[PDB]
């Protein structure tokens, strides 16, 4: 979780 | 899904000119925070590469030449000025909404003087006839622009069943385009007719370039 | 630096399934979502879904809801996509990307019931002159076409293969000074490494 690279996405697609 | 419409489908430009590509969203593509509109750059045979993310952000490595603008549902990719390595197909893409979708793409191509197609027809090869099949090949070479129509006639009347077509990307030498058209039949139905014609209509000429041949000669 | 090593080309028959791989290098595996995009040759881009190694969280688009199965082995920092019940319409290139930031070279998938079939090479015989040759009924891609072993490069035109009843078929044209022909030899060279076949065909007047 936490560490997530959000250059071209906002978050995971799973919810 | 949210539809991303991208125009032009093809953008003729000259090395040195500036280039504006457009991408329009079906709904506002702003999440709670940023706007996830992205521009990608894909060349023949290669995967796409990221140029711009979040509307205006230059991905690492891409030159100041590329610029991104827009807001809400209207976005613009700006290439000033255009280089050789820029020539290819550009995609936009949204990530605000979900599912995540892409634009139809834009083909960035070189501008040049109009050119007339060189039509060339070929009867089924001797070797193929004795095999069982029969293919008639019509070559439409070195024309501009790329848009063109093909029309096969057999003994006068039009034939469209059994005609396959194949086009080429813009030539990297003279920036012209070309295509092939193969009319495939059986040896039996082929040697059943005489006049074999193909008419290439182009913007260049108001009269369709016509190449034809008879099995009689 | 981010790097995506995708499994090689895949050839399978309808009704079967494939498990393509994507090996991530240069970053902490659990930082990047793995995106799966489909591009049917010549067509646009289609998002399939994603696997996030951080929480194994996944998302499937409606068209792959039943077929697909996204997975990952944190041990070898590799992510897999499994597509089931394949059809000819699944034949495309499948990219895996670190959340659209970086994309692998992709994996060309060719679903078909065709068996390895060597092409038939026919010559296209007739101020310039245009010759050519047809390469009909081969499988699978690709095929190689040169003129005079490559000596003739300026004026050549090799067209994309079409698909006609499982078997691929392409042609190729060359335009040379009508003075140097048939005065001088002109021959097209065809190669289909799959069937381990090779054919040279000198272009002679009718």
């Amino acid at each position: 979780k936490l560490g997530l690279i959000t250059n071209t996405i906002a978050g995971v697609a799973g919810l | 899904d949210i539809v991303l419409t991208q125009s032009p489908a093809s953008l003729a430009v000259s090395l040195g000119q500036r280039a504006t590509i457009s991408c329009r969203a079906s709904k506002s593509v702003s999440t709670s925070g940023y706007s996830y509109m992205h521009w990608n750059q894909q060349k023949p045979g290669q995967p796409p590469r990221l140029l711009i993310y979040l509307v205006s952000n230059l991905e690492s490595g891409v030159p100041a030449r590329f610029s991104g603008s827009g807001s809400g549902t209207d976005f613009t990719l700006n290439i000033a000025p255009v280089e050789e390595e820029d020539a290819a197909t550009y995609y936009c893409q949204h990530i605000a909404e979900l599912t995540r979708t892409f634009g139809g793409g834009t083909k960035l191509e070189i501008k040049r003087a109009d050119a007339a197609p060189t039509v060339s027809i070929f009867p089924p090869s001797s070797e193929q006839l004795t095999s069982g099949g029969a293919s008639v090949v019509c070559f439409l070479n070195n024309f501009y622009p790329k848009d063109i129509n093909v029309k096969w006639k057999i003994d006068g009347s039009e034939r469209q069943n059994g005609v396959l077509n194949s086009w080429t990307d813009q030539d990297s030498k003279d920036s012209t385009y070309s295509m092939s058209s193969t009319l495939t039949l059986t040896k039996d139905e082929y040697e059943r007719h005489n006049s074999y014609t193909c008419e290439a209509t182009h913007k260049t000429s108001t009269s369709p370039i016509v190449k034809s041949f008879n099995r009689n000669e | 630096q981010v790097q995506l090593q995708q499994s090689g080309p895949e050839l399978v028959k309808p009704g079967a399934s494939v498990k393509m791989s994507c090996k991530a290098s240069g970053y902490t595996f659990t930082d990047y979502v793995i995106s799966w995009v489909k591009q049917r040759t010549g067509q646009g881009l289609e998002w399939i879904g994603e696997f996030y190694p951080g929480t194994d969280s996944t998302y499937y688009t409606e068209n792959f809801k039943g077929r697909a199965t996204l997975t990952a082995d944190k041990s070898s920092k590799t992510a897999y996509m499994q597509l089931s019940s394949l059809t000819s319409e699944d034949s495309a290139v499948y990219f895996c990307a670190t959340a659209f930031d970086y994309w692998g070279q992709g994996t060309t998938l060719t679903v078909s019931s065709a068996a390895t079939t060597p092409p038939s090479v026919y010559p296209l015989a007739p101020s310039m002159v245009t010759l050519g040759c047809l390469v009909k009924g081969y499988f699978p891609e690709p095929v190689t076409v040169t003129w005079n072993s490559g000596s003739l490069s300026s004026g050549v035109h090799t067209f994309p293969a079409v698909l006609q009843s499982d078997l691929y078929t392409l042609s190729s044209s060359v335009t040379v000074p009508s003075s140097t022909w048939p005065s001088e030899t002109v021959t097209c060279n065809v190669a289909h490494p799959a069937s381990s076949t090779k054919v040279d065909k000198k272009i002679v007047p009718r």
